[PDB]
């Protein structure tokens, strides 16, 4: 899997839009581990368990972990916005609702390989985008 | 006589590294076929491992494999080693611990390879495999399928809730094909097998480096699951008969175990090489 | 009975070295065509490989290929060999294991070459290929395209060039064109095929030399994907008809496998030569 | 019945050997003009190739080309062959596989040669080529230029010399000029053409001599790229009208291919001689 | 290809300027592996992910890996300085700002075929120029 530069652009705007990256191009140092752990959880336990774990808002974590799931949703929406007409016949090009829970969206849409592939690519893009900035 | 098909049965989790950089979860990926994107062994790696096994017999290695690197006399090797392609992969289930999974495209590729290379005992295998593939295509009628040939494995979950096994009573499985492909065989569609063999579904092993009991490094390694079957073609390039006989005898001896791939010291790539049994 | 066209179907990865010193990552680069930059085989290597296959029949080699390099008397070769230009390449796909990739410029070059050389069965193939190319250009309307002709292959993604194929229903692909260009054929724009066949997207393999377990050397090799299709033209001069018939029968026999290029001992460059079938 | 212009239009790689003492890596270099260093063919080679093609027609060879070297009596040939200068060469492009590269200096040299030789259809070609050259100079205004005439070819990239193709819409390329200079024509400065046609940019091929798998010799070869166009002048003196007409008709026949160059058996230097069509 | 002497000179000057080679003609050993791995990473992954990985500061590495990205930027700047400014040419001669990370420049300056070619040539020049010096 090769990460495109447009995916990294989407990741940068999504990390700024949620609030991972501050106005001085800095981020809390724990989001690096958050994204790495999300990738590991997706590869090991599965898409749904990892999404449920990192989507939870009533955490004991130092920072807001659910913002990485928000960044995921924004990156996936940006990726789907550029889907071609012939892609929309095979792939689902509908936009994920902003207030919708990502885990329940995945569950209602099944467990299709499209969603898992998009999540993995977006997680790698998030990791690469964080690698471009300073850890506080 | 010239061309023989050998089956590789792995006894541990095998890793033949592709050596490429992956910036995702898995730092070390395995070799994949350039065309079919299925796990494979490069013929160079196979030849190197087998040459390492036979290194003691200097005359046999010199005649069969060729001259050692940077020897004064560079003589070519006579036996030609072809790359090993994935035949069967174990898949986790709920009715049995694991099942032998092969796709229709893998079967078609095997049939085409036997047709092109003209293996020793290829005629009966091609006939029966073509009959099985035709029956499978007739039963499937263009849809996704997961066909088991044991009635007790009906409704088994093949590693994914979507993939469920159905037993077509009409399609027979010959005992020699069962021996070649493996017990508890399931025939999967290309989509199902590709999903079950992609980078998000292949087994990964987590490793860390400890300094005074404290973790320094951490990475994930992709592995080919234990008891996986791969087939490769051996061509007898006018090599001497007695050395060839010794080579095939040692290679096919049940006591012989060969290490292929990386992480030899931690017991990764240990395999058994079998010849294509007559039908 | 002159200047007929032969098609090369590779049974494994092919490496025909260019012999140019590349100081980048890929030290061993494959041979590429002078004008179109597509992978190719020089007629020198083709003649060498075919002579090596036929070297047992001394009289046939002497009549058709010429004389040995250290023979006291010299004899010119009577058969004219031509460079093998790439026709179809396998590309990864999601609905099928791979697709057969050809470009509109490749088709134009093939039509022009057949017109100039007037192959044995050239007329019908030229007419039908011109019709197919005209239909493709009519449907494309100057835009980038990826056209498949089996209705089941609609929406198949080329993995390297992340473009999904469309099915133009009104463009017919004849069975003889299927036999020539290959099954599961996708016709792309020139840019898509150039990106697919460039050095960055051709299969590159990592190799090393081990001395008692530790790596002594390391280099990167690029190869032509297995099942790649290449075509060359063969002109017979004042050659005897009996030797020519023997040569054509042996060369086009389904049991005949020719090794072209490097790395013969690790199963590289094994192919089958087929003649242009009558339309 | 006078001086006539002929175009060569090589259909393959061409290597006409100089026999010069090489100072670099390329052992076999191609013939180049002494003054302009452009690739050329000596008139002796042209006469030899054309006589080889017509050798079966004994009367035509005796009348036009003269007596055989062993002939007991010597007859001077009535036809005078001149040098074959490079007209156009294919250069690597991005929007298209290649473009036919011509320079202003070679166009001016061609105009001077037609004026000096007084070819059959010289006048109209001289007038139209002079108008085209004057328009090119008016548009360039002392700057380095690269002009395409197909509107689709605007923005094309010549790979070796990183320059971009511009489209002057007020410079019409007449159809006869296209037939003479080639399709997808690029007119650029002679510095770019000299760089493209120099020793470092002409295709260089590595060649081998293998004895029982051992390399005996190694050398590198220089070739003229396929689809390159060369022009020469043929002076008939005053030959028999029947033999001259037979010669012209056989030369202009689309099915007639002439071998000019060294490596005949591996298909080097097969061309299609054309005549200067009326404008 | 063939070795470009001017690019080797640029590589020497950039290696000296980016504090790779000490006052004595000596460099830390791991930089050889860094330079060698950069090209393989560029080919196997994308150019953007490789530049992100090597440009990443605050990493866990035996030395300053971002220095090779600095050297690459200096070499590319020298090449663009030497570029001939003529019409109908493809190359853009504008220098890469010293306040710009290479990743950001490649991100907002796409159609990066010229940038890819320059980066590969600069990597080859760096690899060949590093052999004039000794590893500690």
């Amino acid at each position: 899997m090769k990460i495109s530069k447009k995916q990294i652009e989407y990741a940068i705007e999504a990390l700024r839009a949620n609030n991972i990256i501050t106005n001085d191009n800095q981020y809390p140092k724990v989001f690096k581990g958050y994204i790495s752990s999300f990738g590991a959880a997706v590869i090991q336990s599965g898409l749904i368990p990892a999404i449920i774990f990192f989507e939870n808002e009533d955490n004991d974590a130092n920072a807001d972990r659910h913002k990485i799931i928000g960044v995921l949703k924004d990156i996936i929406n940006a990726m789907r916005q550029q889907y071609t007409v012939t892609d929309a016949t095979i792939l689902v090009s509908s936009q994920i609702p902003a207030n919708y829970s990502m885990a329940q969206y995945i569950i209602e849409h099944g467990n299709t390989d499209q969603l898992l592939k998009e999540i993995t690519e977006a997680a790698v893009a998030m990791k690469l985008a964080l690698r471009m900035y300073k850890s506080e | 006589m010239t061309t023989r098909m050998y089956v590789i049965n792995t006894l541990s989790n095998m890793h033949v590294g592709s050596g490429e950089v992956n910036y995702g979860v898995i730092a070390n990926l395995i070799q994949r076929d350039s065309v079919t994107n299925l796990p494979n062994i490069n013929s160079s790696g196979l030849k190197g491992a087998i040459r390492e096994y036979f290194k003691e017999n200097e005359d046999l290695v010199r005649e069969l494999f060729g001259s050692a690197p940077r020897d004064e006399k560079t003589l070519p090797g006579k036996v030609r080693f072809f790359e090993a392609n994935l035949l069967s992969m174990p898949v986790r289930s709920d009715k049995v611990p694991f099942l032998m999974a092969i796709s229709d495209e893998v079967l078609q590729e095997l049939i085409t390879k036997m047709k092109f290379f003209n293996c020793e005992e290829a005629t009966q295998y091609i006939s029966h495999l073509s009959t099985l593939l035709d029956n499978i295509k007739t039963q499937a009628q263009g849809t996704d399928f997961a066909y088991v040939f044991d009635p007790l494995l009906q409704g088994a979950i093949i590693e994914e809730v979507s993939i469920r096994a159905t037993c077509p009573s009409h399609i027979p499985l010959q005992p020699s094909l069962k021996k070649l492909l493996g017990d508890r065989l399931v025939i999967l569609s290309h989509k199902y097998f590709s999903i079950l063999s992609d980078d998000n579904h292949l087994p990964v092993l987590s490793r860390n480096n400890l300094e005074n009991g404290q973790s320094a490094n951490l990475w994930y390694e992709q592995v080919l699951p234990r008891y996986s079957r791969l087939y490769f073609m051996l061509m007898d390039g006018n090599a001497q008969s007695e050395y060839l006989k010794k080579f095939r005898d040692t290679l096919c001896t049940p006591s012989t175990i060969i290490q292929i791939g990386a992480n030899a010291s931690i017991g990764y790539g240990y395999c058994q090489i079998s010849e294509l049994s007559p039908f």
